[PDB]
């Protein structure tokens, strides 16, 4: 129930091209608002040398990939980061490295 | 611009 604003890997709304610059190793990972989406958020992660933007699902007042909801993203987030679940199997992405705002 | 899951 933390606070989006006071995770270390929560840039806001950073567009894409300024994410590209932030994101150099595998596993390094960020949380921005989405331009193309607008209202959407995005985990941006860096994997097998390309950037990947996920939009971070919002239905039924819950925060999703592929699994299990949360009611809010750093829960979500934080799941992932801490078991290394895959954030999709078709990705295999683990998140490794947040990402300093 | 592309989304993986979008």
């Amino acid at each position: 129930s933390k606070p989006l604003a006071e995770q270390d890997w929560y840039h806001g709304a950073i567009p894409r091209i300024e994410a590209q610059e932030l994101l150099k190793k595998q596993g390094d990972f960020l949380v921005r608002e989405s331009h193309g989406k607008p209202g959407e958020y995005v985990l941006s992660v860096y994997s097998d040398g390309q950037r990947r933007h996920f939009i971070i699902q919002y239905v039924d007042n819950m925060y999703r990939f592929e699994g299990t909801g949360f009611s809010n993203i750093p829960q979500l987030i934080d799941h992932h980061y801490t078991t290394k679940q895959v954030i999709t199997k078709k990705s295999g992405v683990v998140l490794l490295n947040p990402i300093p705002k | 611009d592309e989304y993986e899951n979008v």
